[PDB]
């Protein structure tokens, strides 16, 4: 059944499982008409799928062009989204397939069974937690990928950079979602935390920056700063 | 017009005739029911008064042979048999007859209630559902489970209704995934029409038999099989015109006959709001949206 608090140790164990966040794969700027009337312009979006145990992120780049001449596209994107991860589920060699695919909104479930009735022992779930996984295209490095793309394409990237090194899944998999929820409640006040020491570089094959581990304790307490802050004045509290 | 003689009636009983019923007390004098009309499958039912769980009936068709109730105290039920020897049978029916033991089938000139709940319901067809090749009638009851109830345990006693699934490689052509779960026609028209029940008559049939062993039994697998089948029509953009036009007929005999008290249980929400206000023919059933709003507002 749904993935919730009660059983988030699950994420970390060694039966293969991926995340698929499709929140970011149809993605318009909304405008007016020279007549007065109101249209929507597509950009480039993604499927945002990720390995928790080992920070493995297939970001399948969803181009404008899938959407030409297509109807009802925020319904069709759930579907693109369906084929695509059953895709790349086919092209995965057999020992690597997931035994499970959770998806952060339910409204992906249908859709994934669907395009997965090949595979019976793929099990398909919801979730109750409240992932940040929009804020992907706030990570500069993901945004400039998928911004520049002039064709379908699949990026392959590691969302923890060599964290896995010093660290666990467990605590791998908090601090991403730490700098996601930091990004998603003020993206511009996170990108300060985390560039505020030009001493402090990315790496060219790292998306976070090349902090210390006393580095990362203050960094994780201005993000939860930051999240605490916003949530008084959302709420008045 | 045939007649279903009774051997006795040793335990209190209220005995259904199709859509009519009638109370026996222990051990009164009757001896079964007479003016059947030939043309028609009917179904012969049964609710014991002291165990008022277990409704248990047989479906039958009077032009298949000579068919008589006789209650057996070993298994506690009121038993369908046919009898082989015509003049043994002419001579119990002409008896029993002659004595005014029989109830006559009380049908109403005007009145094509049943005609119409069983159009298209053939007894060879509920041979096939209901598999027991030894008698010419059918055994239905409250507790029988579906195939498709069995699938997610006893075989022999099981309703064999065709499996209906939205979310099966049946239903779904590989590469036409989002097309065929949201425009069900390739699976009603190509899958299930032309290739499973071979025409709209005998899928008619299996959905006027599901919705009557719903009724009659309170049979939660047929209950089940009749709203898939309804579901399935209404979930698919391409359906010939013949076919919305009878499924409305037919659907509005079976809201009409449905006891108003059973609505809560025989009625799914999702499906009827779904088929009358959402689907591809939520414009094509006149008739029974009109007897659904008058009768069952609520459930709406």
């Amino acid at each position: 059944g749904a993935m919730n608090s009660s059983n988030y140790a699950e994420l970390f164990n060694n039966d293969i499982k991926l995340f698929v966040d499709d929140t970011n794969v149809y993605r318009v700027t909304v405008h007016k008409t020279f007549e007065g009337n109101v249209a929507t312009k597509a950009i480039n979006g993604c499927i945002f799928t990720l390995n928790p145990k080992t920070g493995h992120l297939f970001l399948k780049i969803i181009h404008t062009s899938v959407w030409a001449g297509q109807k009802r596209l925020s319904q069709l994107a759930k579907w693109k989204t369906a084929e695509e991860v059953s895709a790349l589920v086919r092209s995965l060699p057999k020992e690597e397939q997931p035994k499970q695919i959770i998806v952060t909104r339910k409204a992906m479930l249908d859709p994934l069974e669907v395009h997965m009735l090949d595979f019976p022992n793929i099990a398909i779930r919801p979730t109750e937690l409240r992932l940040p996984f929009s804020a992907a295209m706030s990570i500069d490095k993901l945004s400039d990928v998928v911004m520049k793309a002039t064709e379908p394409q699949m990026v392959l990237f590691n969302i923890y950079d060599d964290w896995l090194d010093r660290i666990s899944s467990y605590t791998a998999f908090s601090r991403l979602t730490l700098l996601l929820r930091a990004l998603k409640t003020n993206e511009e006040s996170a990108k300060m935390i985390l560039l505020s020491d030009p001493t402090i570089t990315i790496k060219s094959y790292h998306l976070w920056p090349s902090f210390t581990d006393e580095q990362w304790i203050t960094i994780e307490s201005q993000m939860r700063d930051l999240i605490l802050t916003e949530y008084g004045r959302k709420y008045n509290v | 017009m045939n007649t279903v003689p009774f051997t006795s009636a040793p335990i209190e009983v209220t005995i259904g005739i199709d859509q009519y019923s009638f109370n026996v007390k222990e051990n009164q004098p009757f001896h079964g029911i007479k003016d059947i009309p030939i043309g028609h499958v009917h179904v012969i039912h049964f609710q014991h008064a002291d165990n008022s769980s277990m409704r248990y009936g047989y479906w039958f068709d009077c032009r298949m042979g000579n068919f008589y109730i006789q209650y057996d105290p070993k298994d506690g039920l009121y038993k369908m048999m046919e009898e082989r020897d015509g003049a043994k049978f002419e001579n119990i029916v002409h008896n029993f007859k002659e004595r005014q033991m029989m109830v006559s089938y009380p049908k109403i000139d005007e009145d094509d209630t049943w005609y119409n709940l069983t159009e298209f319901v053939q007894m060879d067809k509920i041979r096939k559902i209901v598999r027991k090749d030894e008698n010419q009638f059918s055994y239905v009851d409250s507790s029988m489970t579906t195939v498709q109830e069995n699938e997610l345990s006893d075989p022999a006693h099981s309703l064999n209704y065709t499996v209906i699934n939205f979310k099966s490689r049946e239903a779904i052509r590989p590469g036409h995934e989002m097309e065929d779960f949201l425009d069900k026609s390739y699976y009603l028209n190509t899958v299930m029409l032309q290739g499973i029940f071979k025409n709209s008559s005998n899928y008619f049939g299996e959905l006027q038999f599901a919705f009557l062993n719903a009724m009659f039994f309170g049979n939660y697998g047929s209950s089940l099989q009749w709203h898939a089948m309804i579901e399935l029509i209404c979930s698919s953009a391409t359906v010939p015109k013949h076919m919305l036009d009878k499924l409305d007929e037919i659907l509005y005999y079976q809201i009409k006959t449905l006891p108003e008290q059973y609505s809560d249980i025989l009625l799914n929400e999702r499906v009827w709001n779904i088929c009358l206000y959402s689907s591809f023919q939520k414009n094509s059933l006149h008739n029974t949206e009109k007897i659904m709003e008058n009768k069952y507002p609520e459930l709406l």
